[PDB]
């Protein structure tokens, strides 16, 4: 039968977790933006489609800075972005208050895929 | 429902015709034991803010953690967090108060009385005192501890009034806080040599001294002093 598509934690006959699937469409219905890892740094660029004359130029920022050594760049759904950072952020300063120094990378990254990973679970 | 523990001595400061300075010792006492030489207790906040603590080192140590964050998060989704929307002496004045006064009540103070020198974004000085009361005043001159009782009486016979501030130089004002600086070492058993000075000028911007020592000092008198009374030789 089918219905496997209705629910976020529901493993279809193939093994697969539809409504992760079609988040991933509403990434790809997004805006580009890349990451360029260089011999001592890394560089972030997003492209912001500018939907009318209106808008005012270079206010409407997209990047977003995790405590003071990470940039953070997506593309999609723009809040569920921010959603994002906001756990970052708090997951960093969690990570500085016991431990003193900033968050690693590695580690940064980690907390964001578990809190991302524990949205497919329910 | 705490007591104090490592110490931290007064913090003096005043307002002149364009900043203020700002001073403080660099020594936790534990006690009568002057524990911890080299304990820098004025924290620069940016460019135009300079909050000097005296108490509890570990609650102030703790206040140090609370304005790198205040920092942090400034920064946040702030495009202009280095410019018009940047952390002024007042924001974190206020917020300090807040916190003061809300573990008073809580019944578990930050054993403290911390002064914010700084100056705002369009020029005027700002000097300000709370404590671990939630007690807060302004004044030209401003001191903590002993420094309250000694300095504040020095420091005011250049400033002794709003007036006076825009007669007052840098120079005549860091002279003062010097000199109340040497005499707390004198009379305040608690006071150490070493010290840290700060200046935030509207101009110059904040100038911060690290390694400051108490000279000139009269000391000499003390040869013709024996017994305390009758005694002769």
């Amino acid at each position: 039968g089918t219905g496997y598509d209705l629910s976020n934690s529901v493993f279809s006959p193939d093994g697969r977790n539809f409504q992760v699937e079609y988040a991933v469409k509403a990434v790809e219905n997004g805006t580009t933006s890349i990451g360029i890892k260089c011999n001592d740094g890394v560089v972030f660029a997003v492209e912001k489609l500018i939907t009318s004359k209106l808008l005012v130029p270079q206010k409407n920022v997209k990047i977003q800075v995790v405590d003071r050594h990470i940039g953070c760049v997506y593309s999609g759904l723009i809040p569920d972005g921010r959603h994002l950072v906001n756990r970052g952020r708090e997951e960093a300063a969690s990570f500085k208050k016991l431990y003193k120094t900033p968050i690693p990378i590695p580690a940064f990254a980690d907390r964001l895929g578990q809190y991302v990973q524990a949205h497919t679970l329910y | 429902t705490q007591q104090p523990i490592v110490t931290g001595t007064s913090v003096i400061s005043m307002k002149y015709d364009n900043g203020v300075i700002i001073a403080a010792d660099n020594l936790g006492s534990y006690g009568s034991l002057l524990r911890f030489n080299g304990v820098e207790r004025l924290i620069p906040v940016g460019d135009n803010t300079v909050v000097g603590i005296s108490g509890d080192i570990s609650d102030m140590q703790h206040i140090e953690r609370l304005l790198k964050d205040l920092v942090t998060e400034n920064a946040y989704d702030n495009p202009l967090a280095d410019a018009e929307e940047a952390l002024e002496p007042s924001y974190i004045f206020e917020y300090l108060a807040t916190v003061m006064y809300q573990r008073r009540s809580k019944m578990n103070p930050l054993w403290n009385a911390i002064i914010v020198a700084g100056v705002q974004s369009n020029g005027d000085q700002f000097l300000r005192y709370v404590n671990l009361l939630g007690v807060t005043y302004s004044s030209p001159t401003l001191a903590t501890g002993f420094g309250a009782h000694m300095a504040n009486p020095l420091l005011r016979k250049v400033v002794d009034r709003e007036s006076d501030i825009p007669k007052t130089t840098v120079q005549v004002a860091e002279e003062a806080i010097v000199n109340a600086m040497r005499v707390l070492y004198y009379r305040d058993a608690r006071s150490s040599r070493n010290f840290s000075l700060a200046i935030i000028d509207k101009n110059t911007g904040l100038t911060f001294k690290k390694n400051l020592q108490v000279e000139n000092m009269k000391w000499d008198f003390a040869k013709d002093i024996k017994g305390y009374g009758t005694q002769k030789i």
